[PDB]
C-alpha cells in the first residue's frame, strides 16, 4: 500500500485520500486510518470493517469525513471536508496486515 | 394415481383392421398429451402416435402414416387408435401412455 | 456422436442446448437442469435476455388454459402452460410434441450476462408443477424417440463447451471405468454419500450428516453446497491444510475474494477433496476427488478468486463445480448415477480430478439416509 492524494489545503479546503493493495491480498478487507500529527503523536481517524462495511470515526472528525472503497473492492478512500489547522498530520491507510508509507497533509493557518 | 386400460386387440389376417380404445382415470385426461407405444417380440419398444389435449395437433410414426389415425372423446376419458390396412410387422402388444405411466396393453397379430 | 459438443456455457452462467419451438421454428438458448423437472421458456420481453418464445407466431402452439408458478433456491417464475412442437436440431431428425410454459413474470431466475432464455428440467416426474401428471420433457422424449431411459453430461468449461447425450452413453467422452452409485429416490437425482476426505484426512462427523436431508446431483446449481455442519467442518479442514497462512471470515461467505498479482495461480496453496459413494455392491465404495481447480473459482493486475463451495439448509448439493470434473450419467432405467474421468476436464494441461476404487464400507452403517 501506498496513500496519495495529501498536501497543502487552505482552512476549510478538501482533500481526498487514496490507499490501494500490493501483494495477495483478501477483497473489501478490514481497513483503518490512523494519523501522526505534529506535537500530538498518533491519532485513530476511521474503521471500516472487513466486506459490508461498517464505518466508525474518531471524535474529532464530527461528519467531515467519508472513509469508502472502489467497486473491485481492492482501493480505499477518505474523502475529508472542512478541513483546519489541527488537521495537519501525517496519514497512514492500514489494509488487513499492511500499512503504507503515510501522506503528509498540511493545512494553513494563513491561508 | 393415473390409471390407463386398453382394449380391442385382436387376431386378423393381412389387410385386417381393428379399433383400439384406451379409459383414463386418476387424472385430467382432457389436459393430457397422450401416446401410443408398441413392443413387438424380439424387437425394441416402437412410438406409434401422439395426440395433443385438445385432438388437433396429431403426429405419426412413418411406419404407420395413412395407415392409422389417433382420435380422443375428452367427455368420455377415452382415446382411440384405428387401424387400417394391417401387415404381420404390427404384430405387438400397443401400450396407451401418459407422464411415465401405461396401461395393462392390448395383443395385436396379424398373420 | 452428434449430440458430442451440443451444448456451451460454464458451471458459471450454465450449461445450454439449442432448441427449435413450433411452426415456423425458433431457435432457443435452454439451461440443462438435472435439479428440477418443468421445461419452461421466456414468453415476453426480458431485460436480461435477447430472444423470447412468441406463441404468436407459432401455428402448432395450443394453451392448456392455465397458470404455473415455480420456486428455484435462488429465482421463480409464473408463466401459461401449454403445447407445442420441438426439435433438437444437434442430435434427432424429427419433431416431438411435449408440454411447454411460458414465463410472462419471474424474480432472480433470467440474471445480467446470462445467455440462455428458457429452462429444461430433466429430473423425474414427481417433482413436475403443478402436479406429476404433467409429462416431463425427457418421458415425451423416451417415447416419441425410441430411445433408452437414460441420459450423460460431460461440462468442459472448467476455468478458462460441453456435450448432453439423450438416450445413452458416448465412449469417446470417458476414459477408464464407470463407477455406478444407486439412485436412492426418485425426485432429484438422490444418491448416498458416506464420507468427505480433505487432504487425506477424514471429517470427524456421522455418515448421516451428509444425506441431511438429501444429498443430490443437479447441474443447475453453480456450487458444491452442503449443510451448515458439513460446511463449517470442510472450512476448517481446507484452512488447516493450506499454505495461505491466515484466512479472512469473508471468503468462506462469498462477501471476500482471495485476489493474487502477477500471472500467479492459486491452487498449488489448496488440499484436495474427496468424497466417497457407495457402489452397487453396498459392501463397497468409490471416491470421486476434485483438484482446488474446480472450488476456487475465478471472477492492479489482480485475478480474484471465490470459495466454490456454499452453505446449505437441508441439502448437499454436487453442482456443476464438481460434474465439471467427470462424466456423468443419469441412468434411469437401471436406478443408478454413473462417474468417469472426463479427458476434456484438464487446466492448463493437468488433470483437476480423479476418481478411484474399490473401497470397504465396514467402518459405515448400511443405510446413511435418514
Ligand atoms: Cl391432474
Amino acid at each position: 500500500l501506498q496513500e496519495s492524494g495529501g498536501g497543502l489545503v487552505q482552512a476549510g479546503g478538501s482533500l481526498r485520500l487514496s490507499c490501494a493493495a500490493s501483494g495477495f491480498t483478501f477483497s473489501r478487507a478490514a481497513m483503518r486510518w490512523v494519523r501522526r500529527a505534529p506535537e500530538r503523536g498518533l491519532e485513530w481517524v476511521a474503521n471500516i470493517n472487513a466486506g459490508d462495511g461498517s464505518a466508525s470515526y474518531a471524535d474529532f472528525v464530527k461528519g467531515r469525513f467519508t472513509a469508502s472503497r472502489d467497486k473491485a473492492g481492492n482501493r480505499l478512500y477518505l474523502q475529508m471536508d472542512n478541513l483546519r489547522p489541527n488537521d495537519t498530520a501525517v496519514y497512514y491507510c492500514i489494509y488487513n496486515g499492511h500499512r503504507g508509507q503515510g501522506t503528509q497533509v498540511t493545512v494553513s493557518s494563513h491561508h | 394415481q393415473v390409471q390407463l386400460q386398453e382394449s380391442g386387440g385382436g387376431l386378423v389376417q393381412p389387410g385386417g383392421s381393428l379399433r383400439l380404445s384406451c379409459a383414463a382415470s386418476g387424472f385430467t385426461f382432457s389436459s393430457a398429451i397422450m401416446t401410443w407405444v408398441r413392443q413387438a417380440p424380439g424387437k425394441g419398444r416402437e412410438w406409434v402416435s401422439t395426440i395433443g389435449s385438445d385432438g388437433s395437433i396429431t403426429t405419426y410414426a412413418d411406419s404407420v402414416k395413412g395407415r392409422f389415425t389417433i382420435s380422443r372423446d375428452n367427455a368420455r376419458n377415452t382415446l382411440y387408435l384405428q387401424m387400417n390396412s394391417l401387415k404381420p410387422e404390427d404384430t405387438a402388444v400397443y401400450y396407451c401412455t401418459s407422464a411415465g405411466r401405461r396401461g395393462p396393453g392390448t395383443q395385436v397379430t396379424v398373420s | 456422436l452428434a449430440m458430442v459438443d451440443n451444448l456451451q456455457g460454464d458451471s458459471g452462467r450454465g450449461y445450454y442446448l439449442e432448441m427449435l419451438i413450433g411452426t415456423p421454428p425458433q431457435k432457443l438458448q435452454i439451461l440443462v437442469d438435472t435439479g428440477s423437472s418443468n421445461f419452461a421458456v421466456a414468453g415476453t420481453p426480458h431485460s436480461y435476455i435477447d430472444t423470447y418464445f412468441d406463441t404468436e407466431r407459432s401455428s402448432t402452439y395450443r394453451s392448456k388454459g392455465f397458470d404455473v408458478t415455480v420456486k428455484y433456491t435462488q429465482g421463480s417464475w409464473t408463466g401459461f402452460v401449454g403445447e407445442d412442437l420441438v426439435t433438437i436440431p444437434k442430435g434427432f431428425n424429427t419433431s416431438f410434441l411435449v408440454n411447454i410454459a411460458t414465463i410472462f413474470e419471474s424474480e432472480n431466475f433470467f440474471l445480467p450476462g446470462i445467455k440462455w432464455n428458457g429452462i429444461l428440467g430433466l429430473a423425474y416426474a414427481t417433482l413436475a408443477k403443478p402436479s406429476s401428471s404433467l409429462e416431463t420433457f425427457f418421458d415425451s422424449l423416451v417415447t416419441q424417440a425410441n430411445i433408452p431411459n437414460v441420459f450423460s453430461m460431460q461440462m468442459c468449461g472448467a476455468g478458462l463447451g460441453g456435450s448432453l447425450v439423450l438416450g445413452g452413453i458416448e465412449p469417446s467422452l470417458y476414459k477408464g471405468d464407470i463407477w455406478y452409485t444407486p439412485i436412492k429416490e426418485e425426485w432429484y437425482y438422490q444418491i448416498e454419500i458416506l464420507k468427505l476426505e480433505i487432504g487425506g484426512q477424514s471429517l470427524n462427523l456421522d455418515c448421516r450428516e451428509y444425506n441431511a436431508d438429501k444429498a443430490i446431483v443437479d447441474s443447475g446449481t453453480t456450487l458444491l453446497r452442503l449443510p451448515q455442519k458439513v460446511f463449517d467442518a470442510v472450512v476448517e479442514a481446507v484452512a488447516r491444510a493450506s499454505l495461505i497462512p491466515a484466512f479472512s471470515d469473508g471468503f468462506w461467505t462469498g462477501s471476500q475474494l482471495a485476489c493474487w498479482t502477477n500471472s500467479e495461480t492459486p491452487w498449488s496453496y489448496f488440499p484436495k477433496i474427496s468424497i466417497y459413494l457407495r457402489d452397487e455392491n453396498s459392501s463397497r465404495s468409490f471416491r470421486i476427488t476434485i483438484l482446488p481447480q474446480l472450488y476456487i473459482q475465478p471472477m492492479l493486475n489482480y485475478e480474484c478468486y471465490r470459495f466454490g463451495i456454499s452453505p446449505s439448509t437441508n441439502a448437499l448439493v454436487i453442482g456443476a463445480t464438481v460434474m465439471e470434473g467427470f462424466y456423468v450419467i443419469f441412468d434411469r432405467a437401471q436406478k443408478r448415477v454413473g462417474f468417469a474421468a472426463s479427458p476434456c476436464a484438464e487446466i492448463a494441461g493437468a488433470a483437476v480430478s480423479e476418481i478411484s476404487g474399490p473401497f470397504s464400507t465396514e467402518d459405515v452403517a448400511s443405510n446413511c439416509v435418514p
